[PDB]
């Protein structure tokens, strides 16, 4: 009925606002990125700092894991992405081609492609093996806030400040669907649901919306949190109860019942905007991260 | 970029 997430750890070390946290697919690690130009790796279960990965020339807005938990990709204001070997900490490839800040990134499930979005208003698809850009998509008319592959990597969803969410065919780079809203608020985040049938989109009017993109039908809206300014991550929690999880500009983590849309828990502890949250792949664990008055990551655990 | 306000 309701989860009971409780604070287990506070992870300090970043020296500027944290931007993104992601659990490894194997559940062992959390990676974080920051405006401080660093990636840090932490133990998912004991919160123990593992290592710092450095090399970007400017701040990092996003980080993502490969399926074998062996590679990370990061998206930086330095206009590049970097692919890293997590075990050695070494930069394997630098992905060059965007003409402005790279804001978001993700591997496909196969882990042979990376998708990125940029302030340059494009979405790029990259070959992991060669580090070469395969496709540049003239995707949006304003900064691209999020990019995400579906369950089998055949589709990409992108969101933008231009007010659109778009679905793309990975192989051809073609736009298959545009989702619109008459009042046209900036879209600050999007991702596919775990089954790939829906997308969850955040807009800067304090609203999260679950869409059946095929039908162009909005099925659920989640409200009551604060999101008017930042590109805050949201998540489907599937390990126990079925929840939607998001950060908020009132310094809380919000958790909603997926079906009823009721807020079922608010997690208190951060002292600045909660810009990023992540849900552990097998356990009822949430990671949350906050902006520069706080600069910490918190790990929370629930029984359901 | 993400940690700063950049949207309309």
């Amino acid at each position: 009925v309701k989860p009971n997430y409780a604070l287990k750890f506070t992870l300090a070390g970043h020296t500027k606002a944290v931007s993104s946290v992601k659990f490894s697919p194997n559940g062992e690690w959390l990676a974080s990125s920051s405006a401080d130009k660093l990636i840090k790796i932490w133990g998912a279960y004991d919160g123990k700092f593992e290592k710092t990965i450095s090399g970007h020339k400017l701040g990092i807005s996003d980080v993502a894991w490969s399926s074998d938990s062996n590679l990370l990709v990061s998206a930086s204001d330095d206009k590049t992405l970097k692919i890293w070997d997590v075990s050695s900490g070494k930069c394997l490839k630098t992905l060059k081609g965007h003409s402005n800040y790279v804001f978001c990134c993700n591997f496909n499930p196969q882990s042979n492609l990376i998708v990125s979005g940029s302030f340059d208003e494009s979405v790029r698809i990259w070959d992991v093996k060669t580090g070469k850009c395969l496709k540049t998509l003239p995707a949006h008319s304003d900064p691209v806030s999020a990019v995400h592959f579906n369950r089998d990597g055949s589709l990409i969803v992108s969101s933008s400040y231009d007010g659109l969410c778009r679905i793309w065919d990975t192989a051809s780079g073609q736009c298959l669907k545009t989702l619109i809203d008459d009042d046209n608020p900036p879209v600050s985040f999007v991702k596919f649901s775990p089954n790939g049938k829906y997308i969850l989109a955040a807009t800067l009017d304090n609203t999260l919306k679950l869409w059946d993109y095929s039908k162009g039908k909005c099925l659920k809206t989640y409200t009551g949190h604060k999101n008017e300014k930042y590109c805050i991550f949201a998540n489907f929690s599937v390990t126990g109860g079925k929840w939607i999880v998001s950060g908020s500009e009132d310094n809380l983590v919000y958790i909603w019942n997926l079906q009823t849309k009721e807020i079922v828990q608010k997690l208190q502890g951060h002292t600045d905007v909660v810009i990023s949250t992540a849900c552990h792949p097998t356990e009822n664990i949430i990671a949350s991260a906050a902006l520069e008055n706080d600069k910490t990551i918190k790990l929370w655990k629930s029984d359901c | 970029a993400r940690t700063k306000q950049t949207a309309r």
